[PDB]
């Protein structure tokens, strides 16, 4: 049940499928031909978003998966300031 | 009133 | 229930936080992030570091390519060009400049260049800096017109017809006329080879020409043509753009029944393709409280304007000049309105708004300032006739002595000496003089008035009636010359009721001063006729005056277009 | 509650545990997704081994150095020819 | 490499994705990392440099629905006396062909289509069936 | 009026001449400039010979092309022992190339 | 009557001698010592001035010569953004 997102430099980032399925384009990415629900798992490559950038994706659907409707404070995502910018490139292309 | 409306803005 | 921000807008904010050092590298990322990126620039009151990256021509046309947010862009560069940054010249510039050193080079990179000429063209048409926007036209007619082929025609006549848009709302009319002849020498060497070029835009644009150069009849003259040159494969602006100025030129044709049908296709046009929130639909509905205003639906007039006003002051910031025209537009409308109340409190606030607007943007010299004077002056005045001092009566009638002195003046130095509207300034001097207790002039202005309305327009139209009864109204109560003031009355009282019929509101002051003058000479069973005529005209005007909203009265369409335009053609026989 | 990065060489997987929970219940849950059994694989926070009766509570973080937004490390090591290598996580990648 | 906008050839990047969706029309098998590269194929090919792509791969995208389209009701009217059955089995593969491709076409559709007289290519697919 | 370069090698002459004038007539401009009577010069229009019957405005010199604020380029040659060299305009220094603020680091 | 402007890189300029008089810097240089070039044309060497950015530079003499005093709309000289540069600190050397 757990996807297994892979980096551009094949680093995986095993995380839940309610988590992913956040994004719009891992929804996209893992409905259609390449669903393979055997394996238990649901391995998704992408050959373009570095590691130090998947991670923080991969932070922010669960940060957003666990703060969804809460009542209390939402504290803000820890951006780092030098993968700002390549995260926002990978924020548009996956819809997150 | 004394008059009309005023022509046209 | 405090939503977690999405990834895209955390990241955009913390991009947008660094813009310090991430500066070069934004103006490389995809056009649809970079546009959010300077929108949150806007958004954190940081205009300085927006202003000097909107400044040049390549930067401002990747957010020129994002459409759907151009609704957010037209604000921004409002917010530039009200931060004191003049984002339109510099842009203006920059392209004049850089379509000049490619010119000389291949037919690619001049397509290109057009394409964004007209990117950039069409924007600041839009925004309203048409004298910003006629420099990127005029480039791109240079642009033009170097190569012999038929697309370059296409682009050419198109170049045209746009600069004439920019042109009209310039007030450059001595310029727009020399236009249209070149696009109309373009358009014949098109059709030369075979190749007939759509005329319906380029007409519509001259009819808008001349009807704000008060050529009513020959501005209905081409909104017929334009009309008739309406297919069905033209896009939406085109058609709404035609559809209202040819309603403007009925309207003021006096055939109010096409015009009625004409401005609400083309608000429903407006209204279902653009939206309730665009430029476009404002401008459409601009013109159809231009209508209403024109065909006495004044209670529901002022309630559209502020509906357009209420869409340009959303989109186009705080000071433009399309702001600028629905501020002096309702302004008139509601002091049309309250012209029988003397409310002019919220009338006067929109006419300044529309002259503290228009001179920091315009020269003093610009026709377009002296509309907004006009529409100052006459709830000026007004305002020195209801209160209850003298030296405030007194400044009021020397200010807007004033304001007509100028607004004549620019219409004399632009139009010419003999036209609808140098007479509309004519008779607004007549009327404060009248109000400034100087009759002898007054006679002059209102007998020069009728003159140029007389021998230019017919002697049955709507202004001619609002001039003869002003000139009745000075003479039957001050000047007292008994016999021109009641054959005046009965002159405007007839063209009223042929026009308007008898629930037309500007007869009750007409009535009122007849009633006055039998008064004053005496046929006491004459006094009681027309005491009952009153009577019976406010019966008329109580009765069928709860109406419903006219933006109601433009519902889902039961007509479409080659409807309503076959409709309008087929009549003009 | 308590949020991990469990990474070991490429495999980065995410997990989410209760503060009270226990390191075998990692375990427990790792069967699933690694297909390995407990006594394979040993958890390595930081550069330390965490004993299997420790709970999460006292394991060596709390939830607060173990957000959502930015989850605690934890390292893994199987058995391959019947012994136990070190901990090899290796960075994920250069920011530019 | 890197998520960025960069120069690239159409007509490689539109040879690969033909080949990718022909299989994912009419329900042909195609690999699950050939399914993940189309996206990032898609969305280099929409955020491309100097001039974005997308107006020309989503022009070309229509253009082949066209010839699928057109090819599927050639081979339908050549079959007789049992239409129903071909035409119900065309629409079944041709309607899960249009969701998956509305599927990597996502970024087209949220990005250019719905940033604009366009339709989504799942709306187109269906649009272009039915005419 | 027609503005051009002879740009013999590394000299250029920025000489000025009508659209009447024929061609003989700019060689002897250049005869007045290089001392080279007009038979050991060969002017050259991109790699294309120009007579000396044609005019200037016959070669392909109008006042659009050649105008003074960028003029054309026109080759020539020096008889050297009974021969004519080919043309060896060459070329200006490189101007440094800025580079576009939208290529991607 | 006719000045061989000398670039740095051995380009030999001959503009007209009244052209070349527009700047006031090539004025000094054939003021004094310098106009004792008694070989017909006056060599005026720029050891600073490139020859892309000397051509211009005559190129702008006999614009400004030609289009001096006249009532007729005049355009601008175009400058190329890559050499705007290098001919301003020229145009401000020249004194032109
Ligand atoms: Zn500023």
């Amino acid at each position: 049940m757990y996807v297994k997102l892979i980096s551009s430099d094949g680093h995986e980032f095993i995380v839940k499928r309610e988590h992913a399925l956040t994004s719009g384009t891992i929804k996209a990415m893992l409905s259609g031909p390449g669903q393979f629900a055997e394996n238990e798992t649901n391995e998704v490559n992408f050959r373009e978003i570095p590691s130090h950038v998947l991670s923080k994706v991969c932070m922010y659907f669960t940060y957003k998966v666990r703060y969804t409707n809460s009542s209390t404070e939402i504290p803000e995502f820890p951006i780092a300031p030098e993968i700002a910018l390549e995260l926002l490139m990978a924020a548009n292309f996956l819809d997150c | 009133l004394t008059r009309n409306k005023g022509p046209a803005a | 229930e405090w939503i977690p921000e999405t990834l895209y807008n955390t990241a955009i904010s913390a991009v947008v936080d660094n813009y310090i050092r991430s500066r070069r590298d934004i103006r490389s990322l995809p056009e649809n992030i970079q546009f959010d990126v300077y929108y949150k620039l806007y958004q954190q009151g940081r205009l300085c570091q927006l202003g000097s990256e909107f400044c040049e021509l390549e930067v401002f046309a990747k957010v020129l390519r994002a459409l759907d947010k151009r609704h957010l862009l037209h604000h921004c560069f409002q917010a530039l060009m009200d931060h004191g940054v003049k984002v339109a010249s510099v842009l203006a510039y920059s392209f004049s400049r850089r379509c000049s050193y490619i010119a000389e080079s291949d037919a690619a990179v001049k397509e290109k260049a057009i394409q964004v000429g007209f990117v950039l063209g069409g924007f600041l048409s839009d925004a309203g800096w048409y004298s910003d926007a006629e420099k990127v036209f005029l480039s791109c007619l240079q642009l033009c017109t170097l190569h012999d082929e038929m697309l370059h025609w296409f682009r050419a006549v198109e170049c045209c017809v746009r600069l004439l848009h920019v042109r009209n709302g310039n007030c450059k009319y001595h310029l727009g006329e020399e236009t249209f002849k070149l696009a109309q020498t373009y358009m014949d060497k098109l059709s030369k080879h075979g190749q007939q070029a759509n005329k319906a835009a380029l007409y519509g644009e001259l009819c808008a020409l001349l009807f704000a150069k008060s050529h009513y009849d020959e501005a209905y003259k081409w909104c017929i043509e334009a009309m008739k040159e309406i297919t069905a494969g033209l896009p939406v602006k085109v058609v709404v753009d035609v559809l209202r100025q040819a309603s403007k030129a009925c309207v003021v044709k006096r055939e109010f029944k096409k015009a009625e049908q004409l401005i609400k296709h083309a608000v429903y046009l407006a209204r279902d393709h653009f939206g309730s929130k665009h430029p476009k639909y404002s401008d459409t509905l601009l013109d159809y409280g231009f209508y209403l205003l024109n065909v006495d639906n004044i209670c529901q007039s002022v309630a559209i304007y502020q509906a357009a006003l209420d869409i340009r002051q959303s989109v186009f910031g705080g000071k433009n000049i399309h702001v600028a025209t629905a501020h002096e537009d309702l302004a008139y409308s509601s002091y049309v309105h309250q012209y029988s109340s003397g409310k002019f409190d919220n009338a006067l606030f929109h006419a300044e708004r529309a002259i503290g607007i228009i001179t920091h943007i315009l020269p003093e010299d610009h026709l377009l300032l002296a509309s907004s004077k006009r529409v100052k002056a006459l709830i000026l005045e007004e305002i020195a006739i209801d209160c209850h001092n003298k030296e405030t009566e007194q400044r009021l009638l020397q200010e807007a002595h004033d304001l007509h002195l100028s607004s004549l003046q620019l219409a004399k130095k632009a139009f010419g000496e003999f036209n609808v509207q140098t007479a509309k300034h004519y008779g607004n001097l007549g009327r404060l003089y009248q109000s400034m207790r100087k009759f002898k002039e007054a006679e002059e202005m209102h007998i020069k008035a009728i003159q140029i309305k007389e021998q230019l327009l017919g002697q049955e139209d709507y202004e001619v009636a609002l001039s003869v009864g002003h000139l009745a109204s000075l003479y039957n109560y001050d000047m007292n010359q008994y016999e021109n003031a009641e054959k005046l009355y009965l002159r405007s009282i007839a063209i009223g009721k042929k026009l308007f019929g008898e629930g037309y509101s500007g007869l009750e002051y007409d009535y009122r001063g007849l009633i006055k003058l039998y008064n004053s000479i005496g046929n006491y069973e004459k006094v009681f006729e027309y005491h009952n005529v009153l009577s019976n005209w406010n019966r008329l005007r109580d009765r069928q005056y709860s109406v419903t909203d006219a933006l109601e009265d433009v519902s889902t369409s039961p007509q479409s277009t080659e409807e309503v335009v076959q409709s309008f053609l087929i009549s003009q026989n | 509650d308590v949020f991990l990065m469990i990474r070991r060489h490429k495999t980065t997987i995410f997990t989410d545990a209760k503060e009270s929970s226990t390191v075998f219940e990692l375990k427990r849950i790792v069967e699933g997704i690694l297909k390995r059994p407990p006594d394979e694989q040993r958890l390595y926070k930081d550069d330390q081994l965490l004993d299997d009766g420790k709970t999460l509570g006292e394991c060596g973080f709390t939830s607060q150095t173990a957000r959502p937004q930015a989850p605690a490390t934890v390292g893994l090591a199987f058995r391959a020819d019947d012994t136990f290598e070190a901990l090899c996580i290796e960075p994920f990648s250069s920011p530019p | 490499t890197s998520l960025k906008p960069r120069v690239v050839d159409f007509d490689e990047t539109w040879n690969k994705l033909l080949t990718t969706i022909k299989a994912v029309v009419m329900l042909e098998y195609v690999e699950r990392a050939t399914w993940n590269d189309r996206f990032s194929d898609i969305y280099a090919l929409c955020v491309a440099y100097p001039e974005p792509l997308g107006e020309r791969l989503y022009t070309e995208t229509k253009i082949f629905l066209e010839n699928h389209v057109r090819h599927l009701h050639k081979r339908v009217l050549e079959s007789e006396e049992q239409v129903l059955v071909m035409y119900h089995r065309y629409w079944e593969e041709y309607s899960k062909g249009a969701d998956y491709m509305d599927c990597l076409y996502r970024y087209l559709n949220t990005q250019f289509i719905k940033k604009n007289p366009l339709m989504e290519i799942g709306e187109l697919a269906l649009d272009m069936w039915r005419k």
